[PDB]
């Protein structure tokens, strides 16, 4: 978009000029870009378009496989004792992330220090699983599809 | 002309049902139903919705419904259609008994309801059906069972399973609490009056707001229980007592 | 009386219905099943139980006769009207002619069953993918596949439900003869097959074979327990 | 919406030149602010159970 | 707009376009008028030649239902054809059950109800047609009706349809009715059709007269045209 | 008709329906009405007002009998309580030519309900602007039900409906005690019907039917002018 | 405001009114003529003026007063297609109850079955609900004179004296003020109010040749269309 | 309890018997609320012109 104030002709300059020596065609030397968004339906046609950027990769969704490593990697850096069972935890939620195995753990953490103890039991982690998980559960057709 | 049809039947663009869920989604209000069994006896504790001071409670049976000589159920959606199936699924298991001389067994009931709840959402662009209701009985070839009906025509045998979208804590404590096969009708019951305590938002469970009906195999008659005032009353002081018994020890 | 058509063309010069018809089957538990020369096997995956409730309830195999077998996807409610249907046809065979129901004969039935209820008007068309399974006279077992459209094939090894061209594609490294020589390869193969879409505990698969002389079994929960750990102990030799 | 009550209680019993309140100024105190869009009607509720 | 598509709905002040569009197709159709004198009704039509066309002498818009009873169609011509069909049969059953002959007052009356019964619903559209009926009898002398599309059907003395409209019947009131033989009032009808539709769109057009009365025996039957045409000879007398 | 029959009511995306809050609607602006049952009988009163002075009250009647001691009023519309009053009557036959018997008061309701709710769920018709009171001395013990457009049958001790019903509900809530006799009965029911009433409240202004143990009886107008005399 | 298609077909609106029915109450209004009915102690007075807007024009098959048995008579306004499929009605179900039951149909018992089919009208929402009106009068046994008004929305009551069509409010509004200070009514006392009301609402004075009288007694309960020239003598009578 | 009507009779007799015994404030505050207790009366026929 192209406005006549001079708030906006500042990014857009600035994105031509990107555009231009992306493929300025004189001497590049192999220098490989990577690029991110989330979305990508509101974003640039012309850097979409072949002789420009030719891999789209997507990133779809998760599996209860996944999740179980995540588990392990944010379940390494404590003090885990020998009472806690993580099992339980993974196979009853069916819909979390990374970002929020890291809130359990943290949450984990601090039910532990409120407690004034130095390892956590598995009741820190329940509690943990039954509250931070409790804020996006919305949505869902359940017993219509087997 | 054809400008004002709603098109109940397409599927969604997304692939799936629209109007259903829409009922589905629906259902989990204002009601709360649930059903235990583990041995002898299967109970259906209800929740009376609204109780104002000027009824009249004539009937003695609002919710449950003696659908049969071996099979009530209790019904959770809208009360006018509500009234449609219970006399439709009444007169099912008479026709069966016309032509058999024998009595009516609970899947092939279920089965039969669950076929008329399907069909008036494919063809006719028919208002689908707001009632999710449960199923108790006695038969000759399992016993005690109970059964959760959908809107959709689907069915199951549950446990210990319900309908009001309230009790999703309770399943949670179902999960948390039931035993296999040791259900008396004292910890069946004492069980059930814990779960509409802690679910129901009713402070010290009114005994007037609640409502319980069981079912025993007493020689060959499978009576039908539904206990009316003050058995509530010394169960609701029984478990009042149990909860300032056990909160000795905090 | 009902004159509405429903399901009409697009511009491009497709459908709707069926393309999201179709849709409903992607969201549903997985269901494969292989055959052999002998014997035949088809399982499904995702029972998800509550653990607490009944369960002879859920069964989402069935058989139409002492021949033919199921094996649906989909939603439930359209699967159930399918195959009371489908009982009623092949028991009326064995009434005019004195044979049992060739398997071919009752999977022309389901299609131009469904075939004929997209075409009308004012109906929704159904929502399920049936694998139809059983050995014919002269011991020749085969496996069809029905669709929402209302098509029919034959083949060796089918996958639908939530997932199946995963499962697809392991089936498709997989065209190896030796593995419908051993009965019990043949069931583990495809427990090896199911367990590599679900997470299988095993107390998430329900198989069942027919071995072409007698009624469909359903394995003991012991059996899928034998079967999977024979199934790791195969596979830990990989060094 | 219990300082409501509580006022419209004291504004009740101030009208009357008196210093002492009964249960009934609290019943129709609550009956003022309890002034909503999802009317009584026992037909809006009962008909959903 | 918006309420202006079915015949079932009203308008927020309260009509229906529906009936208010097909009154405006009739209007862009050609004139046709009708008269009656003391002892019959005279019936006459302009109709159009564009180059050739057709023949002399197809399509007519003088149709003839009952044996005593005359027809003036204008507007949509296809829908005109069904409504003499209608009329046709319905002065058969009335023959059929009772025995004499039909009275022209049930005739508008039998008819305007079935034109009025496709003003009501949304699955049929209003009929785009308009006409006029006369008869002859020694029991009730000579009666004229008139039909819109809407239904409203009562008796003239002289109307007219077609697009000269209020321009023809501002001369027809000028004659006398009573004291005409219908002879003279032949060709008092040729030169109002005359007069009228100057040819600056249209250069060629017929003149269908048709004729029920005393003079026919309450036989309703066109003029004889080729025998005697004193109409179009005296018609154009009126050069200045 | 053609065979379009697809209903016209149909479940929002919260999950409620929407014409039958809407028929609500017409009820609660409609003309006020009380019904009163007080251990020997039931009263039924209705408020009638009329715009002229050119109108004739012996001709339109609000309080209307059924079988011999069933009566019915309403609180919503006009011409669609004419309906299901015709109904009723044929509906109450077929009782009476089965069973030789007069019909049992919940079992009317049972019946009306039926219709009514059956009414709203087929296709091209709009629900009915019309809630109910059905009383009745049937077996002993007198009766008071209550229906609604939705087709929901209650069990009233004492309700109201129209224009102002929430106060005349906390009137009766006050009003109304364990029991009472049939003419205190009718002493409070033009007392909850004053309550919203205009000025001039004269025999024809009300109009009052009441059901005995020994029938259904509809009150003339020379009794209410007498009854009014120190009411309330 | 307007939710769903509350504008277009009879369904309701979320302020609890729908539209199509008072839209068809001012549907009447486009007729473009006013009719008032007087009830006296010993007959029941009709009268309604009517407008000739063409000398080619009868002055016969033109009145709305029209008579639906032997002893009932009435008078519609509104429009005149949506009027004789009215009467229509009203004639063939008169004559059912001869058939069906023996004695002669009460003028108060077919206004039940008249607004019966008008509610049905409005009630299945495909079709379209009739906007015109009704008034009736007659002779009841042991009753008196009656009458009463059928509305398009289904509902009739009884009168004493009520007026219908273009101008009620001040119609009615001097009809109250006629009958509240409580005079005789005897037969011509009847009749010159009938005519003084509508001659002080449309303030014309006019020549006795344009509205109609319809009166019946109790002593000639055969409905009664008034001559044209005894319209003139009670005109002449009043006027001092 | 229940009443409306009587109720609106012994304000105004109380609101008198302020003014016999000499009180501006009270007997103001007692015709006041006597007034908006009249308010929601639907008739005062007589009573009007005593509360006047």
């Amino acid at each position: 978009y192209d406005s006549n104030s001079g708030g906006e002709r500042e990014i857009q300059r600035t994105m031509l000029e990107l555009l231009n020596q992306l493929d300025g065609f004189d001497s590049r030397g192999d220098v490989k870009v990577i690029m991110a968004t989330n979305r990508i339906e509101t974003l640039d046609p012309a850097l979409i378009r072949p002789g420009r950027i030719d891999r789209k990769i997507e990133f779809p969704l998760p599996d209860e496989k996944t999740k179980k490593r995540i588990f392990q990697i944010h379940t390494s850096r404590m003090t885990l004792a020998d009472d806690v069972t993580l099992d339980d935890l993974i196979m009853a939620k069916d819909d979390l992330s990374g970002a929020d195995i890291k809130a359990i753990c943290t949450e984990a953490g601090l039910m532990a220090l409120r407690e004034r103890r130095m390892k956590v039991t598995n009741e820190d982690f329940k509690k943990s699983k039954e509250n931070v998980l409790y804020k996006k559960q919305e949505g869902t057709p359940e017993g219509l599809y087997l | 002309s054809r400008r004002y049809d709603s098109r109940t039947t397409i599927f969604s663009p997304e692939g799936r049902l629209y109007q259903v869920e829409y009922a589905m989604e629906a259902i989990g209000h204002a009601g709360t139903c649930l059903g235990i069994l583990a041995n002898d006896g299967v109970l259906l504790a209800a929740e009376r919705r609204n109780i104002h001071k000027l009824l009249d409670e004539v009937f003695f049976s609002e919710k449950i419904y003696k659908l049969n000589e071996d099979m009530a159920c209790s019904v959770a959606g809208i009360t006018s259609d509500a009234n449609v199936l219970t006399n439709e699924l009444r007169l099912i298991a008479q026709r069966y008994l016309l032509q058999y001389q024998e009595p009516i067994p609970c899947e092939q009931l279920v089965t039969a309801l669950c076929d008329i709840k399907q069909a008036y959402t494919q063809f006719g662009g028919k208002r689908p059906f707001g009632v999710s209701l449960l199923y108790i009985g006695w038969d000759k070839h399992y016993g005690f069972q109970l059964y959760q009906s959908d809107p959709s025509g689907n069915y199951g045998g549950w446990k210990a399973t319900c309908i009001g979208n309230n009790s999703a804590a309770a399943v949670s404590m179902l999960k948390q609490d039931y035993k296999e096969g040791e259900m008396t009708l004292k910890s069946a019951l004492a069980l059930a009056i814990k779960v509409l305590n802690k679910t129901m938002d009713v402070s010290k469970l009114s005994a007037e707001k609640v409502e319980i009906a069981t079912l025993t195999r007493e020689n060959g008659k499978t009576v039908i229980r539904v206990l009316k005032q003050k058995e509530v009353e010394q169960l609701i002081k029984k478990h009042e007592e149990e909860e300032a018994k056990a909160e000795r020890e905090k | 009386s009902y004159d509405r058509a429903i399901t009409v063309f697009s511009p491009d010069g497709h459908l709707f219905q069926v393309e999201y018809a179709q849709e409903a089957v992607k969201k549903g538990s997985t269901a494969v099943g292989v055959r052999g020369r002998d014997i035949v096997v088809l399982g499904v995956e995702k029972k998800s139980v509550a653990k607490l409730q009944d369960e002879r309830t859920v069964r989402k195999i069935c058989a139409l006769d002492d021949n033919v077998c199921m094996a649906f996807a989909g939603l439930t409610a359209d699967a159930r009207i399918v195959i009371n249907r489908a009982r009623v046809e092949c028991q009326s065979h064995r009434l005019t002619v004195e044979d049992p129901v060739t398997v071919e004969y009752i999977t022309r039935y389901i299609a131009s069953l469904k075939q004929r209820y997209t075409q009308s008007n004012g109906r929704r068309p159904f929502g399920i993918s049936a694998l139809i399974v059983g050995f014919d006279f002269d011991g020749t077992p085969r496996l069809y596949q029905t669709d929402p459209s209302g098509t029919y094939h034959a083949w060796k090894a089918n996958a639908i439900g939530r997932g199946a061209k995963s499962v697809r594609e392991f089936l498709e490294k997989n065209y190896t003869d030796e593995a419908i020589e051993t009965d019990d390869l043949t069931i583990k193969l495809v427990i090896k097959a199911l367990l590599e879409v679900v997470q299988s505990g095993g107390k998430n698969i329900e198989l069942a074979v027919m071995r072409r002389d007698q009624s469909l079994k359903i394995l003991n929960p012991e059996e899928i327990e034998k079967y999977v750990a024979e199934i790791e102990k195969e596979k830990e030799e990989n060094e | 919406e219990v300082k409501g009550v509580c006022t419209e209680a004291g504004m009740y019993a101030l009208r009357e030149r008196r210093v002492h309140v009964t249960q009934e100024d609290f019943e129709m105190a609550v009956a003022k602010v309890m002034q909503k869009d999802s009317e009584k009607n026992m037909s809006i509720k009962k008909l959903w159970k | 707009t918006g309420y202006d598509l079915s015949a079932s709905t009203f308008s927020p002040d309260g009509r229906v376009f529906q009936v208010e569009y097909a009154m405006k197709a009739v209007e862009n159709s050609s004139t046709a008028i009708g008269i009656r004198c003391k002892d019959g009704v005279v019936f006459g039509v302009e109709k159009l030649v564009l180059s050739k066309l057709y023949e002399e002498g197809s399509n007519k818009r003088l149709f003839n239902v009952d044996r005593h009873v005359g027809m003036a169609v204008a507007g949509l011509l296809a829908d005109a054809r069904s409504l003499a069909d209608i009329a046709r049969e319905e002065a058969s059953n009335f023959r059929s059950n009772f025995g004499y002959n039909i009275p022209l007052k049930h005739l508008a009356d039998r008819v305007a109800m079935y034109v009025h019964a496709y003003t009501l619903y949304s699955a049929v559209r209003p009929f785009g047609c308009s006409f006029m009926l006369g008869s002859y009898s020694v029991n009730d002398g000579a009666q004229l009706y008139m039909i819109d599309p809407s239904g409203v059907s009562y008796g003239y003395w002289g109307c007219a349809i077609g697009k000269a409209r209020q321009a023809a019947k501002t001369e027809i009131e000028k004659l006398q009715m009573k004291e005409m033989t219908c002879r003279d009032i032949v060709k008092e009808v040729a030169k109002i059709i005359y007069i009228v539709h100057d040819e600056v769109k249209d250069k060629a057009f017929e003149l269908e007269l048709s004729w029920v009365g005393e003079l026919t025996n309450g036989r309703h039957e066109i003029v004889p045209k080729d025998i005697r045409e004193e109409a179009e000879k005296y018609a154009k007398e009126s050069l200045k | 008709e053609r065979g379009y029959s697809f209903s016209l009511t149909t479940f929002s995306p919260s999950g409620k329906l929407v014409q039958i809050e809407y028929a609500l609607a017409a009820v609660a602006g409609g003309a006020p009405s009380v019904g009163i049952k007080a251990a020997n009988g039931v009263v039924l009163a209705t408020e009638k007002k009329q715009k002229s002075i050119l109108y004739d009250e012996r001709s339109v009647h609000k309080v209307e009998p059924i079988t011999k001691h069933i009566g019915l009023v309403y609180s919503g519309m006009g011409p669609d309580y004419r309906v299901l009053v015709h109904r009723a009557r044929k509906l109450a036959q077929q009782y009476y030519l089965v069973y030789q018997e007069p019909i049992p008061t919940a079992q009317l309701v049972q019946r009306v309900a039926s219709v009514m709710q059956e009414y709203t769920q087929s296709g091209g018709v709009r629900p009915f602007g019309v809630s109910l009171l059905i009383c009745g001395w049937n077996e002993g013990r007198p009766y008071l039900f209550q229906s609604d457009p939705s087709g929901a049958y209650f069990a009233w001790k004492a309700t109201a409906m129209g224009k102002n019903y929430v106060n005349g509900k906390t009137f009766l809530e006050k009003r109304y005690n364990e029991d009472l006799e049939l003419e205190d009965a009718i002493h409070t029911a033009i007392l909850t019907l004053k309550e919203s009433f205009e000025g001039q409240m004269t025999e024809d202004n009300i109009e009052v039917g009441i059901c005995n143990e020994a029938g259904f009886r509809r009150l003339t107008p020379t009794e209410v002018k007498d009854y009014l005399a120190a009411i309330a | 405001s307007s939710a769903g298609f509350d504008r277009h077909i009879t369904i309701f609106s979320p302020e609890g009114r729908l539209y199509q029915v008072e839209y068809a109450f001012k549907a009447i209004n486009q007729g473009g003529l006013t009719s008032v009915a007087v009830r006296g102690k010993d007959c029941a007075v009709i009268v309604t003026q009517k407008k000739v807007p063409d000398k080619l024009l009868d002055s016969s098959t033109v009145t709305h007063l029209f008579k639906i048995t032997e002893n009932i008579g009435c008078v519609m306004t509104g429009m005149t297609a949506d009027s004789r499929s009215q009467v229509q009605r009203a004639r063939y179900e008169a004559a059912n109850w001869k058939y069906k039951y023996g004695y002669e149909i009460p003028v108060d018992m077919l206004c039940k079955r008249i607004a019966d089919i008008s509610q049905v009208y409005t009630q299945n929402a495909e079709m379209r609900p009739l906007g015109c009106c009704m008034i009736l009068i007659g002779i009841d046994e042991e009753q008196g004179p009656q009458v009463y008004k059928c509305d398009p929305a289904g509902y009739y009551c009884g009168f004493k004296a009520t007026a219908a069509g273009v101008k009620q409010t001040e119609s009615t509004s001097f009809l109250e003020k006629k009958v509240k200070k409580k005079f005789d009514w005897t037969f011509e006392q009847t009749v010159e109010t009938a005519i003084t009301c509508l001659s002080t609402v449309l303030s014309i004075d006019f020549k006795p040749s344009e509205i109609e009288v319809g009166v019946v007694t109790v002593e000639n309960p055969k409905f009664r269309i008034l001559t044209e020239a005894e319209i003139d003598a009670h005109l002449v009578a009043l006027a001092e | 309890m229940d009443d409306k009507a009587l109720l609106v009779e012994v304000q105004l007799l109380e609101s008198k018997t302020y003014h016999a015994l000499s009180n501006l404030p009270k007997a103001r505050a007692a015709l006041t609320s006597a007034r908006t207790t009249a308010n929601a009366i639907y008739c005062p026929p007589k009573l009007q012109a005593t509360l006047d």
